[PDB]
Formats: structure tokens, C-alpha cells, sequence
């Protein structure tokens, strides 16, 4: 999807 | 709006060219110690910083995210205050193109890394700490997000960050209002 993580990026 | 307190200039580079300078603006009176965290980063005060890593991840039409300055890859980084930092508030909301905040990795989770809204991106609200937004150089925000990306968003050329630096505010003052 359009999330902004930092170390698991998910959809 | 809110109060710029501080400033901060980021030259950037993609590939083998110079592309330009991006000033922000950060809301120091509203969020104090996520812009102590980002201007400390920016200066190299405290022996580590953004001066000369990358950002990692593009997506046009999103976002373009940056700040991991140890491991280069989205997993590292660490703030002035340990290597994770609780959310201070979520006031400020990442209204339109050109706000800056925090990525993380869930509740409580701050770090350096950080990413420049290309687009209005009202899911993320409440969710990551907005802190600042684009003064000038938003031509050159829009350079990295046009980047050619591989299927992971990672750029083909490495967008560096050059150099970078505080500018001082002697007297904090409001963004265009309304």
C-alpha cells in the first residue's frame, strides 16, 4: 500500500 | 500557520549531478525535541548526520524517504536521544506536497529517518510526527521524485545528501496562511 515504515515496508 | 523557528539546507545530488538546494522550515515551538532531533542530525553536531547518505526510497506521487544514515537501507539510523524516541505529538498533520516527517516503525519508534510528502497524505495522520515543510526547492523535490526507481522504490542513481546545515531564525515567523 503507501505506508512509510523503516525496516518491515509493507504493501 | 505555526512558527518556523530554525531552518535547515539539504544540496542534494543524484547520479553524477549537482541538482540543487531544499530549505526547510521547522516548528520548533510545536514539536521542540523531534526538530532538536532532525537540526542536531543536520549540523553533525553529535559526531553523526545526514551529511552524505541517501535516501532510500522514491515513489512518485507518495513521498520520498531518507535519513538512514547507518545502514543506508531503511532498517538503521538512531536520534540524539538513543536509538528510538517515543512520539512527541501529532498536532501538525501532512497537509499537502512538501511537509516533512518522521518514518517509523509503529508507536514510539523515531529514529533519523524521516520523508518529504509529495502529495496531500492524510492516511498517515496521526501516525507519524510532521515537524517541518519545504520552504524552497520544491523544483528539486520533485527532481528525486521523478528519479527511475528499481521494483523495490530504491532510486538507480543515488540521491545524496551533499552537504547540509542549520540557518539560523532570529525571529520565528508563520507560514501562508490559511
Amino acid at each position: 500500500x503507501l505506508l512509510v515504515t523503516a525496516g518491515l515496508v509493507l504493501a | 500557520g505555526p512558527k518556523v523557528t530554525v531552518k535547515v539546507y539539504f544540496d542534494l545530488r543524484i547520479g553524477d549531478e549537482d541538482v540543487g538546494r531544499v530549505i526547510f522550515g521547522l516548528f520548533g515551538k510545536t514539536v521542540p525535541k523531534t526538530v532538536d532531533n532532525f537540526v542536531a542530525l543536520a549540523t553533525g553536531e553529535k559526531g553523526f548526520g545526514y551529511k552524505n547518505s541517501k535516501f532510500h526510497r522514491v515513489i512518485k506521487d507518495f513521498m520520498i524517504q531518507g535519513g538512514d544514515f547507518t545502514r543506508g537501507d531503511g532498517t538503521g539510523g538512531k536520534s540524539i536521544y538513543g536509538e528510538r524516541f517515543p512520539d512527541e505529538n501529532f498536532k501538525l498533520k501532512h497537509y499537502g506536497p512538501g511537509w516533512v516527517s518522521m518514518a517509523n516503525a509503529g508507536k514510539d519508534t523515531n529514529g533519523s529517518q524521516f520523508f518529504i510528502t509529495t502529495v496531500k497524505t492524510a492516511w498517515l495522520d496521526g501516525k507519524h510526527v510532521v515537524f517541518g515543510k519545504v520552504l524552497e526547492g520544491m523544483e528539486v523535490v520533485r527532481k528525486v521524485e521523478s528519479t527511475k526507481t528499481d521494483s523495490r522504490d530504491k532510486p538507480l542513481k543515488d540521491v545524496i545528501i551533499a552537504d547540509c546545515g542549520k540557518i539560523e531564525v532570529e525571529k520565528p515567523f508563520a507560514i501562508a496562511k490559511e
